[PDB]
RNA sequence: UGCCUGGCGGCCGUAGCGCGGUGGUCCCACCUGACCCCAUGCCGAACUCAGAAGUGAAACGCCGUAGCGCCGAUGGUAGUGUGGGGUCUCCCCAUGCGAGAGUAGGGAACUGCCAGGCAA
RNA sequence: GCUCAACGGAUAAAAGGUACUCCGGGGAUAACAGGCUGAUACCGCCCAAGAGUUCAUAUCGACGGCGGUGUUUGGCACCUCGAUGUCGGCUCAUCACAUCCUGGGGCUGAAGUAGGUCCCAAGGGUAUGGCUGUUCGCCAUUUAAAGUGGUACGCGAGCUG
RNA sequence: UCCUCCUAAAGAGUAACGGAGGAGCACGAAGGUUGGCUAAUCCUGGUCGGACAUCAGGAGGUUAGUGCAAUGGCAUAAGCC
RNA sequence: GGUUCUCCCCGAAAGCUAUUUAGGUAGCGCCUCGUGAAUUCAUCUCCGGGGGUAGAGCACUGUUUCGGCAAGGGGGUCACGACUUACCAACCCGAUGCAAACUGCGAAUACCGGAGAAUGUUAUCACGGGAGACACACGGCGGGUGCUAACGUCCGUCGUGAAGAGGGAAACAACCCAGACCGCCAGCUAAGGUCCCAAAGUCAUGGUUAAGUGGGAAACGAUGUGGGAAGGCCCAGACAGCCAGGAUGUUGGCUUAGAAGCAGCCAUCAUUUAAAGAAAGCGUAAUAGCUCACUGGUCGAGUCGGCCUGCGCGGAAGA
């Protein structure tokens, strides 16, 4: 029931990407296939409550942005050098 | 009392502590003791540390060392002017960055992991938190 | 018992790419050959090297081992 | 024009290694002999001369295979010029530049001139 | 033809003492005091292995850690070299409290007398002699106690030397 | 006094009684040219011989060597005959 | 040490090299005046450049932790054959780090060259006349040294002072704003400010703080208080309270000195069951004993333990 709220990123960047985490919202990218890779930007809080399982990186999960369902699966993340959150999440489609 | 080997120098600068620490995850164990604060430990301080776990844990598990001091630190003499060449070599100090793991371990239970880190960390100069190994 | 050092020598390249030269003059000082010759370049003794022609000097790098040569190109 | 072959290059690991297959009409290699030319700090080993019996074993060329090397994004991160701020022996904000490693993936080449054989 | 190596080489040719000292300068540069700093020192706290009949925390507390004071030993050379007399003693003091006594309390491995430790408290009090220039210290005998420090290591236009 | 590295902040230069080491030569060949050659370290077999002499084969591709400390360079070898 | 009238223009340095030289001096750098010259020079855009610094990495030179394979080494069964191992361990493989004197990678800036527009009193270069200066200081950034101490000391680069008044930081060369030709009882602003001293909001909206925090200080400690994300148990009725229960061998074999649950070898059994463990605290030489784990009944609705943090409290003593 992996279920993801995602948007479009507007702005990229080293600046645009700190100011985003700092509103408690951070990016991520998708990619995989014959397709180019969507970069995304999602609910932190959320993502930290359903990671915490050690199953959340077994199954397909699925990624709805703009209306489109994705099915992805956790291909990398990044969390913060010394607290509990993330910085990124590569996303592979399966 | 860590020390390297047959160094290839006996003295070394001071450099600086600016960046951000590399091991950051925990790889051997399943708990750690991960750095917040930033500073250097001294040989001294991870053997107090260090003694300070294996009591509390009772000879039981595994202990893994994820610093080592690897930096000579010099002193000069009381009563010495300044100049006159580079001090002696007294202490070897580990320099930390926030997010390092600084140690590891396993083989115990989890309410029995925290309470022997906890009393690890009384003994050094740097905020300390708990961590547990992540999957992936 | 340190405080010993040696007068610096002043290496490095003193010619720099797209800049036209005079034939004879410096292009690279350097100890080893960290660049070789090209056209129209010259290696001294001291694997100096020199402009054997008038023109504009290029850098590139060549060979199996892609080591760095210097040209002259008569522009 | 094509399959081939040899030489001289461009280009230089997407081009290099490992495993399997494939080639003797020419060419190439191995190969017989060496009294003479030539050489071994001893040896036809290597170099050189007189040959072409035999052979494709080795080497070499080509094909296949990702088992390695190699190349390699997007995104993020580190760092950083300029101007400001802070609980200022370290960091943050606006703007500009933006890695390294790693990931998806790519990948077991391409090309110019000359000469020779076969089919055209 | 020169370790003219003090290596741009002042002569071919050259070592010491001055507290009997002198002159020109310098706080560009030391010694006393101030200032900055706080390694060291002193004081307080954190963790707690252990000791304490068993019981870490009555009382001590190793291996380690974090602070405060500017009371020692130090670092620097900012002030003073057209001069700030620098150890003790005497006389006269004044302030801080990290309290020696007296006052009020908690805990105690506090039966009582007598203690141990910690908290609050600076109102007042807080020795005399022998030895030594001594501060200090040892010793003798008293007291409720003979407190620790700052004040140019208080005080020589107040005294002694 | 001179040489090499670091400090030195990716041109040059850049101080300290800062951290490490060297030189006051050598060579008529160790120079010039022509021709030829390509190491260290390991594995296996083999008298003395043994971990470590020399021989043969294999992996390796320069960890070797380069008259002298260090840095840079060196397969067209600047290395060896 | 001192060096005597006025006005106008420009305007430094405290660096390098050498010096019986270090507080002197010479050349150069920097200043001034004159003369002659090229879109000479500067900023910006684009283009052509070589770096090995930050960062990163561990192929190499060193260092470092763990696991495996493990040649080899010792003790042991063997009859010149040969074998095992509770035990030492090379080289390699997998993972994790570190380096000014490590680099299989590699910026931003800076620097050199070329083209172009605008702008600048030729700001550039060469030659000539005259100099001063060669004690620098603090601040930011990158470092060595020291204790990542010093208003310490030694370098690189920029700023300021020196040689710059004015406003601001209570006072405070070197900090922030800003470069004073003279006059004006004119206006608008910068840093910083607007309750009074003291010029200007007792201005507006939404929050936080109870501490005089604001208006010094850490490790560490704590039902201070605000917000956020969750999680366990909850009217088949939770949490705290209230009259209740908590027993039988397990005085154990074990080191029988007694540990019997309250020193450990040890299992961590088993019945009544609305319900209980062969045992968590206090207390005995051990006993005993008193509580809590857990379980009934009434009221009865929320309650409990952690993470992220905003602002506070203690820690916090000097003449």
């Amino acid at each position: 029931m992996f279920t993801i709220n995602a948007e479009v990123r507007k702005e990229q960047g080293k600046g645009a990407s700190r100011r985003l985490r700092a509103a408690n919202k951070f990016p991520a990218i998708i990619y995989g296939g014959k397709e180019a890779p969507l970069a995304i930007e999602l609910d932190h809080d959320k993502v930290m409550n359903m990671q915490a399982k050690a199953e959340f990186y077994s199954e397909v999960l699925t990624i709805v942005v703009d209306g489109k369902e994705i099915k992805v699966k956790a291909q990398d993340v990044q969390r913060h050098p010394y607290k509990p959150k993330l910085q990124h999440i590569d996303f592979v489609r399966a | 009392m860590l020390q390297p080997k047959r160094t290839k120098f006996r003295k070394m600068h001071k450099g600086r502590n600016r960046g951000l620490a590399q091991g950051t995850d925990v790889s051997f164990g399943s708990f750690g003791l991960k750095a917040v604060g930033r500073g250097r430990l001294t040989a001294r301080q991870i053997e107090a540390a260090r003694r300070a776990m294996t009591r509390a844990v009772k000879r039981q598990g595994k202990i893994w060392i994820r610093v080592f001091p690897d930096k000579p630190i010099t002193e000069k003499p009381l009563a010495v002017r300044m100049g006159k060449g580079k001090g002696n070599v007294e202490y070897w100090v580990a320099l930390i960055q926030p997010g390092k793991v600084l140690y590891e371990m396993d083989g115990v239970p989890e309410e029995l992991a925290r309470e022997a880190f906890k009393l690890a960390a009384a003994k050094l100069p740097i905020k300390t938190t708990f961590v547990t190994k992540t999957v992936m | 018992r340190n405080g010993r050092d040696s007068e610096a020598k002043r290496l490095g390249v003193k010619r720099f790419g797209g800049e036209s030269v005079l034939a004879g003059s410096i292009i690279v000082r350097q100890r080893g050959t960290k660049f070789h010759a090209g056209a129209n370049v010259g290696c001294g003794r001291d694997h100096t090297l020199f402009a054997k022609a008038d023109g504009k000097v290029k850098f590139e790098v060549k060979g199996p081992k892609n080591r760095k040569f210097i040209s002259i190109e008569a522009e």
